[PDB]
């Protein structure tokens, strides 16, 4: 069972208070998600130093867990401008508003429907990691 | 390193910083060439043509030039003369408005308006490697000269219409051109250092790629790479993009063929 894009609740902070999942996140999954150019790709925008060639855009992730609740590093998984206003991070568990689509990489117009960048399990898999950066 | 001259061949000055254009002064305290973000070693493959690989398709286009094609029986240099003098100039003024056509064209629609019209030959394809040679033989006769491209009068509205797109978020990624280039130039995104994203030097020699990319085509796959669907290259869009973007160089000596990442 899984909170699909429409249904996560989603205070006034941004934060999330539940997992998007029933399924336990696994931190060596999200480890390797998060260094998958072709799902989260986020070393292109962030350093982790526990993880080659990061990005600086966003900043370290070192500590992350230290500073930041669990529900905010999981709101700003599923919709980063829910948390950050106008920030360049991408919305991972977002699926309508966008403007030209398309296929991955293939310059194709997505036709039907949307799926989100990652899925409610890719996210707390993710986020199980991101929560054993202390 | 980002302060240092650039000095080609040992005789082209190239104007690598400047002030902001007067449109842009609110968002950058100065305005700098790709050039500026790339390592030593990069650098130096500009400074001088022989180190320069997409110098090699310029000289290969220097002898297009002089060479008959098409139905007609005429080289461009019989209409435009010495590819230096005719062609001396125009790189840093296009795209612009052009009498003929009541629209702004780029140099690439006007080549292939002579090859058509003039010459009775093919067209060439607009971001194929026979057009990015003539249009880096182009841009490599007017080096050192400043970009100066018209943004206002009967350009204003492509120009208005490029701006809105360079600020427009796209693609599932959702990240406009400002995105990055603006908000974030200097900084990385992986091993790549973020520029402005100007075009004062194209078309650019990538060595990654190892090929001139035409405007239209680095445009084209900036657009992919928020995992959205491009503008159609030589598109009423991507002209009028280009326009904007090149007038966000202003001031800015034109390069091309530089030599990129
Ligand atoms: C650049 C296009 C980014 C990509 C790809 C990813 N993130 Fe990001 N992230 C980015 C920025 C610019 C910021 C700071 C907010 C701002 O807009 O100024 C962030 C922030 C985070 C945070 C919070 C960290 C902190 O503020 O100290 C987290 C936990 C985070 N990002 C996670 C994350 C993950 C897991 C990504 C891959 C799925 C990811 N980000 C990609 C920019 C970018
Ligand atoms: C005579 C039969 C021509 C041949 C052969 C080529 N061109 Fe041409 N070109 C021609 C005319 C009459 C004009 C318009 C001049 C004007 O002032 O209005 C042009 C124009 C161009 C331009 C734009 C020039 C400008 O001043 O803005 C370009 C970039 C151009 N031509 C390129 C070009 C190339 C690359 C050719 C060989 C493939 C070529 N022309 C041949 C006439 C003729
Ligand atoms: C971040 C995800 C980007 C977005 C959105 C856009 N561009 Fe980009 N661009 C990016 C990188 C990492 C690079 C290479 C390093 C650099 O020099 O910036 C580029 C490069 C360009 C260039 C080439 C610059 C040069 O040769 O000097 C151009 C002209 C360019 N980018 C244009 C451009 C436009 C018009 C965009 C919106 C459609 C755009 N880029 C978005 C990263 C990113």
């Amino acid at each position: 069972a899984e909170v699909a894009p429409g249904d996560v609740a989603i205070d006034g902070q941004g934060h999330v208070a539940r997992p998007l999942t029933d399924a336990p996140g696994d931190p060596v999954e999200g480890r390797r998600l998060m260094t998958d150019r072709s799902v989260g790709n986020c070393i292109a925008c962030h350093e982790v130093t526990e993880m080659q060639f990061p990005g600086t855009v966003g900043p370290s992730l070192d500590g992350v867990a230290a500073r930041y609740p669990e529900a905010m590093i999981r709101g700003i998984l599923v919709n980063s401008k829910n948390v950050f206003p106008e920030t360049v991070m991408p919305a991972y568990y977002r699926v309508e508003g966008f403007n030209r689509p398309g296929i991955a990489f293939t310059s194709k117009p997505i036709e039907g429907e949307i799926r989100p960048l990652m899925t409610a399990g890719q996210i707390e898999d993710v986020v199980a990691y991101l929560m054993t950066l202390t | 390193g980002p302060d240092d001259p650039l000095v080609i061949n040992g005789e082209i000055e190239i104007v690598t910083r400047a002030p902001t254009p007067a449109h842009l002064a609110d968002r950058f305290d100065e305005i700098r060439s790709g050039w500026t973000f790339r390592t030593d070693d990069t650098q130096a493959l500009e400074m001088d043509d022989f180190e320069n690989s997409g110098m090699v398709f310029v000289e290969e286009a220097r002898a297009v030039w002089d060479r008959p094609e098409g139905t007609e029986g005429k080289a461009c240099a019989d209409c435009h003369g010495a590819v230096d003098d005719g062609m001396y100039g125009l790189r840093a003024v296009y795209p612009k408005y052009v009498e003929s056509a009541g629209k702004v064209r780029t140099v690439e629609q006007m080549i292939n308006a002579c090859r058509t019209s003039r010459m009775g030959a093919p067209e060439w394809d607009y971001i194929g490697p026979d057009m990015t040679a003539m249009v880096a033989l182009i841009a490599s006769v007017s080096r050192g000269m400043p970009v100066s491209v018209a943004i206002d009068g009967p350009a204003q509205s492509t120009w208005e219409k490029g701006r809105e797109i360079y600020y427009t978020r796209y693609g599932q990624l959702d990240l406009s051109c400002a995105s990055c280039h603006e908000q974030y130039f200097d900084h990385y995104i992986r091993a790549d250092h973020l520029s402005q994203g100007q075009i004062n030097g194209f078309p650019s020699y990538r060595l990654k790629n190892a090929r001139l990319n035409a405007v239209h085509d680095r445009f084209r796959g900036c657009i992919r790479d928020t995992r959205g669907v491009p503008f159609a290259v030589g598109s009423p869009e991507f002209v009028a993009l280009e326009l904007y973007v090149a007038s966000r160089g202003n001031g800015l000596s034109v390069e091309g063929p530089s030599v990129r990442n």
